RNA sequence: GGUGAAAUUCUUGGAUUUAUUGAAGACUAACUACUGCGAAAGCAUUUGCCAAGGACGUUUUCAUUAAUCAAGAACGAAAGUUAGGGGAUCGAAGAUGAUCAGAUACCGUCGUAGUCUUAACCAUAAACUAUGCCGACUAGGGAUCGGGUGGUGUUUUUUUAAUGACCCACUCGGCACCUUACGAGAAAUCAAAGUCUUUGGGUUCUGGGGGGAGUAUGGUCGCAAGGCUGAAACUUAAAGGAAUUG
């Protein structure tokens, strides 16, 4: 893990999680 | 008051065109609606006739420029070279 | 009407016999009623003058270019568009320039251009925003609209026409060497795809 | 380092403002310096000089718009052309600018 | 008393074009490099395979005419290493002990006044 | 298959006479074929040759000298000017660390329409009685040095034709004369021009050419 | 911690100076960071000079000395023996040599 | 060509290499420093123009107008976004040749977005001096940048007789640096991180074991990317700093 990485695995989730949360609005 | 936020003058469109094809043309509807300078009496006077023709509502010059402002930035250059060009023709 | 550029009416004494000639030119950036556009190879330097283009100074920006000597202008004649007088040949009595589509055409140097860009720049970066524009904007030049596709037309309509899906079917990029009729579609595309890359 | 000179006489000296007043003081033989804004018609300016050679006064250019010249003055609108008639303890009368 | 030509050597790494020209600088007299005489891939570089292309320079370049020549020795420049390569000292040696004559050495790698990007990212190259 | 080297005739290059002897170098091209003969494609060549070679002598074993060749008289070549430059290694030399080196540059016309764009170096001198560790200049002593250049450049040429300039250059009274003007201002090390660049060469009128050649 | 009073290179007072490329692997290291050698190399080795004094055509010939300033990004530059990892209280000198 | 060793690639239609150039775009090498400027991010070609700025000089002027700063605002590297131009090199992605057991990686070749610019966004960086800002004092030194003062000092056409650079000695300001730590600190280290258990100069922000987690959610700002704000459930007895021995 970096800084960097975890923090950009992190982001593709969030990206995912709300593309998910707007196609379930 | 403030009517509206930021559609602005492209309030008109409403709810049509797609908001980045009202935003591209905000700026250019501003531009070609603004008062502008004269450059031959100094006053707020201009208006767009029609498309690149600038009528100064006193004194009676118009001046081809822009479709959508007085003088665009590409003649604006040209005439800096054409100025500078001459200047060293000149001297 | 049908032009983005505007047109200056100037008039000219007429130098033979005792009458005023109204010449229209297409208007450069900063031209103004009540200017004296000097046209001529004495001419000086300056917004509207007209230069037969060995006058100029090399990297000036000059339009509505005469082709030929006598053509009466032929390039860069839309709205905002210019011309760049790159090279002298007083060997050949030519001058090359650097041209709107980007070609290097030499051209006399008898030729002669109005100085400065053609007005009514930054026309088509305002897009029209709808049919209304679109139809106002074709019906002061010519009948060109609507287009539609020639996928949607029926087989006698267009090469491109038919079938159960609408498809174009074969190679749209038509050579050259093809014939009336058969031109629709891209046509001797030497290349295909996104520019730029 | 003109605009510096007139504030000077703005308060001080006797002046008048636009074309009108100009040459009722040029046709009078008082005034002594008229300053032409460059915005100002050519024909204006022109008629002007004319009217200051034959009074055998000086004429000073603006190196600015009609904008510029009334701001220098102080007086918020435009001026095309002031005349000085009684300048001030202001050196521009004994001044070539 | 004797004909001058030009050296133009070549030195950087996995190359030494030894090419000899005329003093005009156009017409060329055996342009040789050291991947003309060895067969194994890395001796081009070597200070060997230098010596071989000056060799067979100076045979071809006796017997034409050429006696002496302007060696102008010249790194791959550019926006490369811009260091000449193990193949420079030896090529003039090879044409110093041919008996071709040799005058006016100097270096004439070409040096950017400001290159364009170097090859190899910002973190270079890593090995 | 066949050497090409058997249709060469070893033609000669020779020098404008305002330099020391004439023999320059030889070339070489091909023999006088009715296509192509040894005097077409002869002309447009750059003889890049070292000065201490035109001046007989070893204090200009730098700065190089470009001739340009012009016609062919039997086998000879008539050269004419075209530019001059320090060599690289020179350069580096001069370049030193601890101290700032001044470059000007102005282009104008001779005499003649031979519009050429002359540079010159210089470089902050430390002085004796010194302890300071590097003497850089103040930025305005940049200023003023390559502003007196450039109107001590442009007072040597334009008022001058290539020949004389180049009897002039040779010699190095223009670099002593820019010394003359900048010593009072600040003190610099070795003046140099360092390069000239013609840039257009006007109609041919060969007769100069021939008064210089003979 | 802190293994260098000045972190590793020459910059108090700027914020922001100029890559460079190292000569070696063209790392683009800041050019007060980087370790510059100025290669002072003749053109001929010793080993050869004198036989080329001899194949030559100048009596006395100056036999130039080419220069080159070298920027080595410190990952090379130590991997190369240029410089060396030295002890903690050795770290303080800067001595040439 | 290129490499640890090659290969993919270009090549008898002439590759690579040479000379004349021409064109385009980008960068401003060397000079270039324990140097300068800037609020920071940043800023290295010339000249011109426009304003701006600090330091110094000042027996100038005003007279407390000041310091810090929630809210709010300007600027804010690179990457990224938007439309237009240009588009050389490099080069995400990609395609590929290698190596490996595998290698959609490191290495090689090409190559899109980008890299540049115009006009708009974003508003984050190990945005670092990881040291808030303002003020005083406490220890010495030697350099250096900018300004100023003095020398019957050196030095330049004319050998004090038309004047800068330098040298010496100061002084203000700046980037810093070297020694010692009296002092401090957990120590590394520090001339400020000192004047703090002999604890109170003014003032803003932040932290309260580690993970979860800068996450969920809500909100707001953004074209989006995302930014700012920001938990908890549960879980754990260590995580961590600096030095010592191995």
């Amino acid at each position: 893990m970096r800084a960097k990485w975890r923090k950009k695995r992190t982001r593709r989730l969030k990206r995912k999680r709300r593309k998910v949360r707007a196609r379930s609005k | 008051a403030k009517r509206t936020k930021k559609v602005g003058i492209t309030g008109k469109y409403g709810v049509r065109y797609g908001s980045s094809l009202r935003r591209q043309v905000k700026k250019l509807e501003i531009q070609q609606h603004a008062r502008y300078d004269c450059s031959f009496c100094g006053k707020k006077t201009v208006k767009r006739g029609a498309a690149g023709i600038w009528t100064c509502s006193c004194c009676k010059k118009t001046v081809a420029g822009g479709a959508y402002t007085v003088s665009t930035a590409a003649a604006a250059t040209v005439r800096s070279t054409i100025r500078r060009l001459r200047e060293m023709v000149e001297a | 009407s049908g032009r983005g550029a505007p047109l200056a009416k100037v008039v000219f004494r007429d130098p033979y016999k005792y009458r005023l000639r109204e010449e229209i030119f297409i208007a450069n950036e900063g031209v103004h009623t009540g200017q004296f556009i000097y046209a001529g190879k004495k001419a000086s330097l300056n917004v509207g003058n007209v230069l037969p283009l060995g006058s100029v100074p090399e990297g000036t920006i000059v339009s509505n270019v005469e082709e030929k000597p006598g053509d009466r202008g032929a390039l860069a004649r839309a709205s905002g568009n210019y011309v760049i007088i790159i090279g002298h040949n007083p060997d050949e009595n030519k001058t090359r320039v650097r041209l709107p589509s980007g070609a290097k055409k030499v051209i006399s140097s008898d030729a002669r251009g109005v100085i400065g860009v053609i007005a009514g720049g930054g026309r088509v970066d305002k897009p029209l925003l709808k049919a209304g524009r679109a139809f106002h904007k074709y019906r002061l030049k010519r009948n060109s609209w609507p287009k539609t596709r020639g996928v949607a037309m029926n087989p006698v309509d267009h090469p491109h026409g038919g079938g159960n899906h609408q498809h174009i079917g074969k190679a749209s990029t038509i050579s050259r060497g093809a014939v009336s009729g058969q031109k629709a579609g891209l046509i001797a595309a030497r290349r295909t795809g996104l520019l730029r890359g | 380092s003109i605009n510096q000179k007139l504030a000077l006489v703005i308060k001080s000296g006797k002046y008048t403002l636009g074309y009108k007043s100009t040459v009722k003081s040029l046709r009078q033989g008082k005034s002594k310096l008229i300053i032409i804004a460059a915005n100002t018609p050519v024909l204006r300016k022109s008629e002007l000089e004319y009217y200051a050679m034959l009074s055998k006064t000086k004429v000073y250019y603006f190196q600015g718009g009609n904008n510029e010249l009334g701001t220098a003055v102080g007086k918020l609108f435009r001026v095309g052309v002031v005349s000085i008639l009684e300048a001030g303890d202001s050196d521009i009368l004994t001044t070539l600018a | 008393s004797q004909v001058f030509g030009v050296a133009r050597i070549y030195a950087s790494f996995n190359d030494t074009f030894v090419h000899v020209t005329d003093l005009s600088g156009k017409e060329t007299i055996a342009r040789v490099t050291g991947g003309m005489k060895v067969k194994a891939d890395r001796d081009e570089s070597s200070p060997y395979a230098a010596m071989l292309a000056a060799q067979d320079v100076a045979a071809k370049c006796k017997e034409v005419g050429i006696t002496a020549v302007h060696v102008k020795i010249r790194a791959t420049g550019g926006t490369r290493t811009k260091t000449p390569g193990p193949g420079g000292q030896a090529a003039l040696r090879a044409l110093a002990r041919s008996g071709l004559r040799i005058g006016r050495i100097e270096d004439v790698t070409p040096v950017p006044s400001d290159s364009t990007r170097k090859k190899g990212g910002r973190r270079g190259r890593r090995l | 298959v066949v050497d090409p080297f058997t249709r060469k005739e070893w033609f000669d290059i020779k020098a404008p006479s305002t330099f020391e002897n004439r023999n320059v170098g030889k070339t070489l091209v091909n023999k006088s074929t009715g296509l192509k003969s040894a005097s077409d494609a002869l002309k447009g060549r750059v003889v890049e040759v070292c000065l201490a070679d035109l001046q007989g002598s070893e204090d200009h074993s730098f700065r190089k000298i470009k001739l340009r060749v012009d016609e062919v008289q039997g086998k000879n070549l008539l050269t004419n000017f075209h530019g001059m430059d320090f060599t690289t290694d020179k350069l580096r030399s001069m370049v030193r660390k601890w101290q700032t080196l001044i470059e000007a540059n102005v282009t104008v016309k001779t005499s003649d329409d031979y519009v050429l764009r002359i540079f010159a170096i210089a470089f902050t001198r430390k002085q004796a009685n010194q302890v300071k560790r590097h003497s850089y200049a103040q930025s305005s002593h940049i200023r003023a040095i390559r502003k007196v250049i450039s109107e001590i450049l442009t007072k040597e040429v334009q008022g001058s034709t290539l020949a004389q300039l180049t009897s002039k250059l040779i010699p190095e009274v223009i670099n002593k004369e820019i010394e003359n003007a900048t010593k009072d201002i600040f003190p610099l090390q070795n003046i140099h021009v360092r390069k000239v660049k013609l840039l257009k060469q006007p109609k041919f009128d060969v007769g100069a050419l021939m008064a210089l050649h003979g | 911690p802190k293994k260098r009073a000045s972190n590793g290179r020459n910059k108090k007072g700027r914020g922001h100076v100029k890559p460079v490329r190292c000569v070696n692997c063209s790392k683009s290291i800041p050019k007060d960071k980087a370790i510059k050698r100025m290669a002072i190399r003749n053109i001929v080795e010793a080993a050869a000079v004198r036989d080329l004094s001899e194949a030559s055509v100048y009596p006395e010939y100056a036999l130039p000395k080419t220069y080159n300033k070298l920027h080595y990004c410190v990952s090379c530059a130590i991997h190369a023996r240029i410089v060396r990892v030295r002890s903690r209280e050795d770290r303080k000198n800067r001595a040439p040599p």
